[PDB]
């Protein structure tokens, strides 16, 4: 009966999503036109849930 | 001053949050205040 939080999922938003470069397997990476990866939680500020 | 006229509206954002075209060419627009009404300054400048 020990209910403990193990972490929380990280959510990444880039200013220019169109500029993300396409890797394989429905994945992307940050590039110089995509901006820098903005690390944030979910449901905070401009991030979704 | 160095601006060119176009018609297509395929715009997007860049890393600096400037509305640009596909070629990373910056759009121009009028400066209006958050409380202003009509155009305040008629000299164009990039939209932020």
């Amino acid at each position: 009966g020990e209910n403990v939080t193990l972490g929380r999922v990280a959510l990444v938003r880039v200013p220019n999503e169109q500029g993300l470069d396409k890797k394989g397997g429905t994945q992307w990476d940050s590039t110089q036109f995509s901006g820098d990866k903005i690390w944030g939680e979910s449901n905070k500020g401009s991030f979704g849930t | 001053q160095q601006n060119e006229l176009t018609r297509n509206g395929a715009f997007h954002l860049n890393k600096e949050n400037y509305m640009v075209t596909a070629n990373d060419e910056f759009l121009l627009g009028y400066q209006v205040d958050p409380s202003s009404g009509e155009v305040s300054s008629y000299e164009p400048q990039p939209i932020n």
